[PDB]
């Protein structure tokens, strides 16, 4: 993971050294600034069915070709609609995780790693994701450094699908 | 290694289920609770060298066989390798103590050591008699109200009993 | 007999040996010197679990809600599960040991097993 | 001319490749002189190689050699010749050579210089044969020079144990310096001074080790409870 | 490693015989086969990338369970090593096609390879069903006669699904 | 250097990637823990004199063969006593270095990293610097978590002693 | 390496000297700027995409000597060599950017890059181009107001703009 | 490895004793015959190479089996193997016998050596043949007076042999 | 060990050589200088109770601080007299081993290997030791090449104490 606490660890095991107090104030930082970003979870969790159809559906306005071509690998239907629902939930919840961790531990363990084996075999092209997280950046309805939290942990999905 | 919210986070993950708000209430309280934490691993850094000789000094007191001619701790390269196996675990209980759950203390400290003494004919009791000291010369250390403002921190103390309590039966 | 009802079956107390040197854990002091750990939850620190951390609420709030995708009663245990909670070490409390399970032993419907048997 | 033998190879996690762009705090941190490093960092790398090469344990003082450290903070030598000037150093050839046979001690340099398990049984007994026909020396530097060592250290790179835990997971493979200690269960009994190969626990009669129940007044030790700040 | 020549040279030569007439025209039959041969192994790399990805797209339609979450497939990580683990056998049977026995893909690639699969937890029974669905796959498209000369090639066909065969029943 | 700073930047150079979230809550964590340490450092700047002379008194208090023991080693003349004295105003010196970066970076740099060699080869005892520590870290006059950012740094260097 | 309070610090170590006062508020006014310096970083490392994609893009639009046949990024891999060549630079001037002075820059980014693009044969005035136009790139996105509380940072600015100075005249 | 002075110094200090004078008497026999002890591993040194080639002429003189075709000394490689597997304990033998005691030939020769010709399929008999097919080679030549004075050096001749019976044990 | 018998086995082995004229003029060496070395342990051995418990009044006659001083790194009760007598008695042990197995082989792998280890974590200083060292280097009684033999043994323990 890269939690700043087991980033902080992995140094400090790495001289062989015992827990300075460079380290504890990486800890403390993460401490307090953990009552920004869980609220910014526990805001995008209860906003998310509302989120995820409406990210669905802006890539389908902005690629209107995605439901019309056949082929297994567009949302033509039913089973594509589902599957795409699903691929934007699973981008939701890893930004929930990544949340409430404290920095990219989560999505680079489930998401990012292997990617674009993904996108490449199953032949699918990574704009359509970048169209959706760019709705759900335009449109969580938060303020202050709340969506300064969630917008950073949005923008390195978008950095890394591109 | 995982700390504590990355372990339910892995938890809530392979069973691809969002975290309720009843687990954000409980990762805000160890939120809350996050200066004691640190209190607690700054008080047992701060006397680190201390506890381990302290420690290995009244255990030769008691188990006299261990520094007689013959015994497992009669050199001087077995007794600085018996001083610096307690600094070992002095270590990774403190790295689990500010990790919030012993991933790191059972999986780079613990993992093959109970195989380790057995193959080198050191005795494992005498080794878990060391870290029940360590546990109680670390624990009386950090219930000192020197350089603390005025409160509870018992249920961090209990937490880190248990982490010396868990290396001593790994090793038995 | 009634609710409070006294039976040696029941009692684990030095009441009848007087061990002098066992008494509940008290003092703070009680974690360093006598008193190991709690065995199992119902045992633990007040509003903690056995090990000592924050008890959570143990559930989430289900993504995905689809009978052949999403996570149902068929779905497969993530091995990442028990490592999660240290239940793959041997020195855990839940560390479970296959070998004097039931499960182990030989089916008996098995007709090639009988008559290996008889 | 005696060309080593031929073993096969095995399923091991550095055969196959992680995919892991961006990786994770598993890193085992990198400790190459082509990053520019001051006077405090090649201490820190002089450091990791005693702590990979030899043990933790032998970062005793009399372990230390001063020598090899001056010339390569003077880019004398590099990591790869500091390496060989550790494990044809002089506390290495007392503390971990003559208290092993030839197999042991392959199977230890190559875990702790190749950074990866043998492959099976036959590797050891492959080559085994290097030590005993051509000394120290020429062992070392026989798995200096392979494809193996150069792709993944080169030559300025302190050597790591590669791809120990697979990222999803907590629980990874043991570390080396865990699972081959200095000696085995043989040459212990009787030649390594080593004695009663176990340990009952130790009796007491204070016992200290009590399981605390459900109704103690421990559990619900508490201090300070309530502020009741102001009116 | 040996292919087909090697090995009876390694029969031969372990019991010190002049090789017969007879594994002579055993040979020339080989040499005889070897443009079909050739032909094989090139129209199974020319498809290689829709071999494996319509293999594992077929997998999941029928064995849900797998990428589903807490499946030993969700990931992105996870769904990679799958295909690159599909991609490996795909490329040591094609080895060993042109080898004429397997003896590349039982050396270093088989071996040591159920117990890997047992070790992290895999379901080697679905890995053994994905081996089985590349094969045929392969079969149907190597009884395929668009840019070949028109002939008997059948029993290089059936040298090609026994090594499939094998690599099924080596990870079970 | 141990800087928090320069840790940060480390790992992220050994990955071979950017400045995270990670990274920069370890940075923030520094930054809101100098406003206590800084002000610690200046304390223990103006108060320095007094310090230091109080330490090689306590320590001549309690080890008083040191003053009437002949020898190079020993503070028996004038030289000595001078040596000394600048002995015990270089570990000041290096505690309110490590005050002002944030952790041990300093120290680790100039005096522990072959600290036993000299003890050895000059044959003087770490004790009498274990005495002269003990009575900065009792006597420094500061409360909170100021005196909470000195007593780490003068307990580190304790511990190396020892 | 060092950052901007340990160089200060290695200045008063190598002279002897205690830290003045006035040398406590130098410090103290940059702690002040602290949450105006992370800002900056974060805009930076939220951009860091299309800041290297749109520079690499407007530079073969008005050099096309490079990408036509012949030239210095004329291939996939002399082209994907550029581009990684440029978020080299990018993440090492964000390295500086938060560690206060360019020590991490010209140590292990810039110390022989020159010798080394004359030894490749790589034009370097065309890099030089190319970290200018970087340079405006996230200068003028580091004076967005958005996600910030509004308020003056310029002096940060400024100093952002020195280290990719200091980048470009080292690689001519 | 130990010699015989450095085995009875390990003998005293492992139970703390001071050297009686008795020991100092076993001592300045060891000492006494120094020179006829250097005597014999100079004659086994001068003589090595036709020891193993006349010993491994003589074994396969009588075990035909092994280097006709099929057995375990049918090649170039396996045979040279086997030449070189007889100078390997010759060599340690000869280490050995200077040092007093065979802690360097029980320590670094014979040490899983059995082990090793069970993995290989070479059959320890024939190697148990060998070794004592050189025995009676080196101890008939160290009885030879040319280039020595007239005396009795019996004792350490049954001393030599014993460390070819050890050698000759150990890889049944 | 560094016995010249496995010092001279070393260099042929590790030459993968057999044993020429080069090492059994060193082992002759080895053997035609036992005889003085021999009876230098033989004199040192029955002369021992005596320079144990010399040795140790000539530690409290020039530190006298040391049986004064409470604590327990010092010789001020009866069980730190008692170890102090023990360790004197390891130094003359180690003295008599090296000088009949020739060489510095027994010392170094028991007592100077991790000795400063244990000087600096128990808390004692190597000058008594020192201070022990001379006082049977003195008083043994030995001359002729006998008292160079036990002097060489002697000074390499006080060149690795110093
Ligand atoms: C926005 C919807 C668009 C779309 C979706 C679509 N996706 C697939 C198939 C897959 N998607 C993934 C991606 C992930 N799986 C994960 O577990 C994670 C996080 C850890 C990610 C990002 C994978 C692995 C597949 C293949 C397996 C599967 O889920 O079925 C498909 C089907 C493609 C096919 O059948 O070959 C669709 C249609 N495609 C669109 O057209 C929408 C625009
Ligand atoms: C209180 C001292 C007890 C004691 C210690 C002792 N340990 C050893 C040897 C080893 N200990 C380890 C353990 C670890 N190594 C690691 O890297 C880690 C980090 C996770 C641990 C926990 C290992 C691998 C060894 C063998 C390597 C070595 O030789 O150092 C020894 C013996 C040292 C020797 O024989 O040379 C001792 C004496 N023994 C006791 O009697 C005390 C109870
Ligand atoms: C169809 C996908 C199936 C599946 C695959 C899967 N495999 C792994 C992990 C490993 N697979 C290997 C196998 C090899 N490695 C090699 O180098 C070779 C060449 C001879 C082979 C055959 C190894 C060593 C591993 C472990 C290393 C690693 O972690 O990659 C994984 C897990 C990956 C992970 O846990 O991170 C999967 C998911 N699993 C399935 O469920 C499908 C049936
Ligand atoms: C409290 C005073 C006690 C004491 C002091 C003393 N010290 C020395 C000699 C040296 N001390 C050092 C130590 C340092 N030098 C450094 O630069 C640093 C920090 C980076 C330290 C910790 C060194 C190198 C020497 C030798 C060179 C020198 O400074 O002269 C001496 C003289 C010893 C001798 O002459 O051999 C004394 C007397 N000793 C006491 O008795 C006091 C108790
Ligand atoms: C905008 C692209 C410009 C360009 C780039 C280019 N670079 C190379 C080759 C190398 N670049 C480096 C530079 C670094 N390597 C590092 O590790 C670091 C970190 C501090 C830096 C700054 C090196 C060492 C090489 C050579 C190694 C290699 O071959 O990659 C190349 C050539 C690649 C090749 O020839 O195969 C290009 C094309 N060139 C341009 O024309 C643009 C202006
Ligand atoms: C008289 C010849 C007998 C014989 C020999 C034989 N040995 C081998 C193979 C090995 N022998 C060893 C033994 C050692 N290796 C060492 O380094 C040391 C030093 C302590 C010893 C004693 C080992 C490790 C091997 C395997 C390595 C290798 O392959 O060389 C072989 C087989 C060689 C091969 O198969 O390629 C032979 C034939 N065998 C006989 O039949 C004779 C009785
Ligand atoms: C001259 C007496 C001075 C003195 C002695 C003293 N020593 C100790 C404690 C230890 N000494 C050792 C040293 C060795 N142990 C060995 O096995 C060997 C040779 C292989 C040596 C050189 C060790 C390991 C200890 C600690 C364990 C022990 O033996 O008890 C002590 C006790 C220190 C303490 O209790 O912390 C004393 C008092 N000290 C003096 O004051 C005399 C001047
Ligand atoms: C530089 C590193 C660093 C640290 C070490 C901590 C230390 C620290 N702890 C506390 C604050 C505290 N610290 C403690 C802990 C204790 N008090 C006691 O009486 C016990 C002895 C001990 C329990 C283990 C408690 C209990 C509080 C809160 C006061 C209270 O409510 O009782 C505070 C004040 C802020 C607050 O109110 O929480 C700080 C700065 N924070 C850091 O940034
Ligand atoms: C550049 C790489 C390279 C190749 C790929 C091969 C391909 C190749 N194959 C054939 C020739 C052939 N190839 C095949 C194989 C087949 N025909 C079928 O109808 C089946 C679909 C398939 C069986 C697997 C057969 C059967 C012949 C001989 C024609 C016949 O007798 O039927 C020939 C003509 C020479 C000959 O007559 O043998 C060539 C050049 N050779 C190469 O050098
Ligand atoms: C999680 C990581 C993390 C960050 C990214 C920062 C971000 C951050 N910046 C500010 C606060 C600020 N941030 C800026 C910076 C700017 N404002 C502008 O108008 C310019 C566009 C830009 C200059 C570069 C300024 C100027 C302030 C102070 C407001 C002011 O006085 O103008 C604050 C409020 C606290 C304060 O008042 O200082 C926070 C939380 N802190 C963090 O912990
Ligand atoms: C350069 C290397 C080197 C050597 C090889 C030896 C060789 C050597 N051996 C002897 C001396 C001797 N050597 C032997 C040994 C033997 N005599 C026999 O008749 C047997 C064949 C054989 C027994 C194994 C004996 C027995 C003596 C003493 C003469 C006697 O008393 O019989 C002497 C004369 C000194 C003395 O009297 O001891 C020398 C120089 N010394 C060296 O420095």
């Amino acid at each position: 993971m890269k939690t700043p606490i087991t980033e902080a660890i992995a140094t400090a095991d790495n001289q062989g050294r015992f827990l300075s107090n460079t380290e504890l104030q990486a800890v403390n930082g993460r401490y307090q600034r953990a009552t920004a970003s869980l609220t910014a979870a526990k805001a995008l969790t209860g906003s998310a069915q509302r989120l995820i159809t409406g990210a669905a559906q802006a890539v389908y306005n902005k690629f209107p070709y995605t439901t019309q071509m056949p082929g297994p690998a567009y949302a033509s239907s039913a089973i594509g609609k589902a599957k795409c629902a699903r691929d934007i939930g699973y981008y939701l919840r890893m930004v929930t995780y990544c949340l409430v961790v404290g920095g990219t531990g989560p999505m680079d363990e489930y998401l990012v790693a292997g990617l674009e084996e993904i996108n490449r075999s199953f032949d699918l092209s990574p704009s359509w994701y970048i169209e959706a997280l760019q709705y759900i950046k335009n449109s969580h309805g938060l303020s202050g450094q709340v969506a300064n939290e969630a917008n950073a942990y949005i923008d390195y999905a978008i950095n890394t699908l591109s | 290694m995982l700390d504590a919210f990355a372990k339910v986070v892995a938890q809530a993950d392979a069973r691809g289920e969002f975290l309720s708000n009843t687990q954000i209430d409980a990762l805000s309280k160890m939120v809350k609770e996050g200066n004691q934490r640190l209190d607690i691993v700054n008080k047992v850094t701060s006397n680190a060298s201390a506890i381990v000789t302290n420690s290995a000094r009244a255990l030769f007191a008691e188990q006299p066989q261990l520094i007689q001619p013959g015994g497992n701790a009669y050199t001087s390269r077995r007794m600085a390798a018996c001083l610096r196996d307690m600094e070992i675990v002095l270590r990774y209980v403190s790295y689990a103590m500010i990790a919030g759950d012993s991933s790191v203390l059972d999986d780079r400290c613990l993992n093959g050591l109970r195989e380790t003494y057995q193959a080198l004919g050191t005795p494992g009791s005498s080794v878990a008699v060391a870290i029940q000291k360590m546990k109680d010369a670390s624990v009386a250390l950090a219930n000192d109200t020197t350089g603390t403002p005025i409160g509870d921190c018992s249920s961090l103390v209990a937490e880190l009993a248990g982490y010396f309590d868990r290396a001593a039966v790994s090793v038995v | 007999s009634g609710y409070g009802d006294y039976s040696y079956s029941t009692d684990r107390t030095k009441g009848h040996v007087n061990q002098y040197y066992v008494d509940k854990a008290r003092s703070r002091s009680d974690w360093g010197n006598r008193n190991v750990l709690p065995a199992s939850e119902g045992d633990a620190v007040l509003g903690r679990t056995a090990k000592g951390a924050v008890a959570v609420p143990e559930f989430g709030i289900p993504q995905l809600d689809d009978p052949v995708l999403g996570f149902g009663p068929d779905s497969m245990v993530d091995p990442r599960i028990a490592e999660a909670d240290g239940a793959v070490w041997r020195w855990d409390a839940g560390f479970v040991d296959e070998s004097m399970t039931l499960a182990s032993c030989a089916d008996i419907s098995d007709e090639a097993v009988a008559d290996e048997a008889f | 001319s005696i060309p080593i033998l031929k073993y096969s190879l095995s399923t091991q996690n550095q055969r196959v490749e992680s995919f892991e762009v961006n990786p994770g705090d598993e890193q085992y941190r990198i400790y190459s002189t082509d990053s520019l490093p001051s006077s405090s960092e090649v201490d820190q790398i002089i450091w990791a190689a005693y702590r990979q090469i030899f043990s933790e344990h032998q970062i005793l003082k009399s372990t230390k050699q001063p020598f090899l450290e001056s010339q390569l903070r003077f880019n004398q030598i590099s990591i790869k010749d500091f390496i060989k000037g550790l494990v044809l150093s002089a506390p290495f050839r007392d503390l971990n050579y003559n208290v092993n046979n030839n197999y042991r001690f392959v199977e230890i340099c190559v875990q702790r210089v190749l950074g990866r398990d043998i492959y099976n049984e036959r590797e050891k007994i492959a080559w085994s044969i290097i030590i005993a026909t051509q000394g120290l020396e020429g062992f070392i530097d026989t798995l200096l020079n392979t494809q193996e060592y150069l792709s993944n250290f080169g030559d300025s790179i302190v050597p790591f144990q590669r791809r120990r835990i697979i990222p999803q997971r907590s629980k990874g493979e043991m570390p080396f310096n865990l699972k081959t200690p200095r000696y085995g269960i043989e040459f212990r009994s009787k030649l390594a001074a080593t004695q009663f190969s176990w340990a009952s626990p130790i009796r007491r009669f204070r016992p200290q080790e009590q399981q605390p129940k459900a109704g103690d007044p421990a559990l619900f030790l508490n201090m300070v409870q309530e502020m009741g700040p102001g009116l």
